[PDB]
């Protein structure tokens, strides 16, 4: 079904965030909190893991549970991708303009709320 | 990475001098540096410079000590004045790596502030 | 922030595990470093972030804890490892150091 | 319908703005007003957010209102890409030659006027 | 019709020239004329604007005028892309070999003449 | 069958690991254990080798054993990409903040357990 | 006919030469003869010009002469890409090890001879 | 037939290795043997030449010989691509960890044996 | 950035000396530098493109010479056969792509007379 | 290239707009800079390219013109802005400067 | 690229002397350096890989020592226990990946005898 | 590794081709360089890798050979090219140089 398109797009976005994480240049005199770097690593690795799980589920193809799991994996991949973009802009700009990073956060807040509410809705209806 | 510092020995009270610390083996321009003292065994912190070029000073000597980093000359200097009889200590120049934890300490420099000869 | 030290002289035999403690005052998280000073030299960095050893450090040194309390311990303590150990909070300037405790020895009287 | 093509275009443009913004060399000596950095962050983050929102809304399917919102998302992605190019060339050349940046800005104003005029038309006719 | 292919290729070439303009490293002791940098900025921004206008026109779909405008936009996008490549090679090589940049200009002159003559022909027949 | 899609996914992932590994800045002062560099090289080389082997075996066509081997190649490409991301973030952040690397590792362990559990299932059921 | 495939191939190759030439680190201390830089610029510019000309001529549609010209454009794009690789490796390695560059050149001569022999065949048979 | 897919993939892999060879940064105090750099240049140029020959053969379309030559060209392109990846990892890591490069060699040895044996088989049956 | 130069004071006619300026706060190796002198109306003196080209004023193209120590991050200018009409103040300056000056030094008096 | 100055002493009150001129000789385009020297200090860069102000400059200074003629003007002229103003062509070495004109004041006699 | 070195002239047997070579025109931190002597039979003396490896000739592996000041951009060689058979000119050269020198210095006479 | 020199004084006229030889001992491959020292100056690098001339070198100098034997030759030998020529192996430290042979001249007696 729509599994192949989801696999393609999720793998593309995962690798995209991966090379983005590759091309981040920091320094031992950075002002970013260590928790920010920890969150960066956790978010990037979780995005990669969720995309890979979606790919494996697509490769796997009582069936309704599997379809819902595939759709939920795609949704969570989108969630983690947006959060990763937020963290990446934060770590890119915080060394110069803290207001720039804060503005990026407050401009990705509403769509994040929308997707979280959408995720809770499907999760509630997911078995 | 190798840091060697060399100030002076015995001085007089209310005196002054500047200790210098040559660092060789890393990119000096991309590491915050610190001066840490140890009296004759309780190690205590003295000063920090963020090589913008900000500085921070200890809870006691924010008036008598001043640091300065020559990135091109690649050396860390601290000038002290109005030294008391309770500033006799060894002075290690160290560097910091993003954790505010020092890893490469210097060798030490005795700085005795007394009134005899 | 201030860091206490329970005992200054950890009277310990050879090869036996020793536990040195460091009871910080405020909530400092995991930003605690541990340094070892052999008598008469520049102290080296044993532990950073209270858990991860440094690069060139033998693995008898395990440090743990979080928040206000931390502890270093040495199973199979060597004999050449008689020295002094300091703990430092890495959270808020001024960076303060513990009073420091040596690593003593117990032998014949 | 045209939602697939529009979502693909917006995704491509957002990915282009992202690969741009990640590989931008900055300096503490830069002369750009911090408002320029703030607007750069806001524009890039809003572009990627709008592209992701459009993709999610399109692939997750008053209703004609949602279709008009999809078209609005496409047009806003276009306009945000244009403003992204403006701010990007500005923050790239302002240290070297301010006249280059101001000339680029002044020659992009008319096409921005045309785009915003069409957008204002469709907003005056927004249901 | 052929609108979707034109949109795809024009957006691709616009973003291509954009990241090319991103990865240009200059210096305050450059020998390039300031007019060259001004032309660089104007050409890049105009190429982006024309590609975006083509995309919006494709999204829009008396019809013959619109079709001719779409084709003319594609043609002008090609013109600006070739001129941008010329300017980019010029600014890349002028710091070392002025003859290299001049040779690049004289080797892109004939195709530029061909496309200008083709553009005048369609423009003359365009209403 | 699904061999085309799986080969395409593995080729994409291998190309992503390669473009990552080529653009990695290293230093003689790095604190990573040389085992980390050895594992990085092994993981990247094995990923590209497995992707190429899968592509060759798929396009060059006991037989169901070969199909199961194709599925195993797909799953191993996924797992190797995950481990590649782990080692990559490790070798990227170990000089700055070891806690970031160790946190990334500890949070990727459960998904690796799930993947290896499915792999061990299919290997206990490997003919 | 085959014009679409040939135009796609030439566009891909031209985009590859362009992304190559943009990301080339040069130096005022380089030992390459300035003729090498001139030939590099000429080759890259001619490749992109020929690719764009082929795309325009193909999508804008004595006539069999134009089709033969299309085939000639494809073959010339191939040969120009080969010469681009030659000059690129030369300008990359000439400062380090001239024998590497000269060996690369001497081992690419026979295949260039084969290509130019086919081209000379089709030019002796060019209407 | 399968000629177009082979042309596309071979051109893609050739250009991939080309930009990889573009982004290799060396130094006059390197420890790599000069023979390694010579082999790097020869392998990269040969891979490009073989891919271009495959593209030209695809453009060309007693026929069985041509089909076998096309398939053999694709196979040899794969051989050279794997060898190029090996050489690239070697030159990337040898400056720090000789064991890493040696491990990369020993991990690409078996698939290289498999492909060489496969190449000898088809070559023996090739006329 | 910070430019501070320090030459000498009173000298004798047909004399010579070299003024030096320390630049600290930017990348010296990527900026062209200038020396500008001061009827209270400022007048240009010399320019060095730190290839290492030099250019000199319409008057003193025979007596003044620049030299940039990029590693030491210093700018030197040696003047010879000074006249009674070279009494001025010498600002070191950096240039940014417009041939326009933005960061000026502090000044350095150079009085050339024959009295005391 | 040579740059003239019409009046050397722009006798001006407070808060009132003043116009200083600079009539270059040849066709210099827009490569003219404007510098302000307070008496006894290193002149600062007011205007580059004859139109764009510098970074740290108050926005009472607007400079215009092109070709051979240029003009700086100060609406709401301050009182602390009594100083000298020079114009310089940025086109062709040797870079020459105008004769310079001060910013005078008119007050009680 | 320009290399100029200046050590001392006449010394005494069993003495010592340190020669220094100034390099200007390239990135010092990215080029291995060498000292080569010439008594007309040119003979190699020493090499330093600016980790910081050092290699010494088949004779003087006990009496000569190289040092590189990358920041100061200088190449020093200290020789001890000189003999009456070390009288030679000492060129400082740079090596480029072929173990072949291309930019030789200017020369420095080091005569080791016992007369005056 | 050691490099011999057959003849030290290549007695040669003007404009006539001369061949100087260098018979290395071991198998050194193509890692041989050729240097020219005009009398009393720092020798310049003529040939690197035994085949490729340097940047600023006139093209009368062609060097060939491989393994153990190498040879430089000068067709249309100039008159200002009376100097000394050394060969050096570039393969294994210590880098040794040949005994060196000058470029002599034959003229009236
Ligand atoms: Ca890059």
């Amino acid at each position: 079904a729509k599994l192949k398109a989801s696999s393609k797009t999720s793998a593309l976005l995962s690798g995209f965030a991966m090379v983005a994480m590759v091309e981040v240049q920091l320094d031992h005199d950075t002002n970013v909190p260590p928790g920010m770097l920890i969150a960066f690593a956790i978010c990037t690795t979780l995005l990669v893991a969720v995309a890979m799980l979606a790919l494996m589920i697509s490769t796997c193809i009582l069936h309704w549970y599997i379809e819902t799991a595939w759709a939920f994996s795609t949704l969570l991949g989108l969630i983690l991708f947006l959060l990763e973009i937020a963290i990446l802009c934060w770590v890119k700009f915080y060394d110069l303009s803290p207001p720039a990073a804060w503005s990026a956060t407050v401009v990705l807040i509403p769509v994040m709320i929308i997707f979280m509410a959408f995720a809770i809705h499907f999760y509630r209806s997911l078995v | 990475v190798q840091l060697v510092e060399s100030g002076g020995g015995l001085v007089q009270p209310k005196g002054s001098l500047k200790l210098s610390c040559a660092a060789s083996g890393f990119t000096f321009n991309t590491y915050a540096m610190h001066w840490v003292r140890q009296a004759p065994k309780g190690l205590e912190w003295v000063a920090r410079i963020r090589t913008n070029y900000a500085t921070y000073y200890a809870d006691s000597v924010k008036d008598r000590f001043t640091i300065s980093r020559d990135d091109s000359q690649s050396m860390l200097y601290l000038q002290m004045n109005n030294l008391k009889t309770e500033d006799t200590a060894m002075y290690y120049c160290v560097r910091q790596k993003y954790g505010n934890y020092f890893d490469y300490w210097g060798q030490g420099t005795t700085l005795t502030v007394s009134s005899a000869k | 922030v201030v860091m206490t030290q329970s005992q200054k002289f950890m009277s310990t035999s050879v090869g036996d595990r020793v536990s040195v403690t460091c009871k910080a005052s405020q909530n400092v998280g995991i930003n605690v470093a541990w340094y070892q000073q052999k008598p008469g030299q520049s102290p080296k960095a044993l532990i950073n972030s209270a858990s991860y050893r440094n690069s060139g450090v033998p693995d008898r040194f395990t440090g743990g804890g979080s928040g206000t309390d931390f502890t270093l311990t040495i199973n199979n303590v060597q004999s050449e490892d008689l020295a002094e150990y300091f703990c430092q909070q890495c959270n808020s300037y001024p960076l303060t150091f513990g009073a420091g405790t040596k690593l003593e020895l117990r032998r014949a009287d």
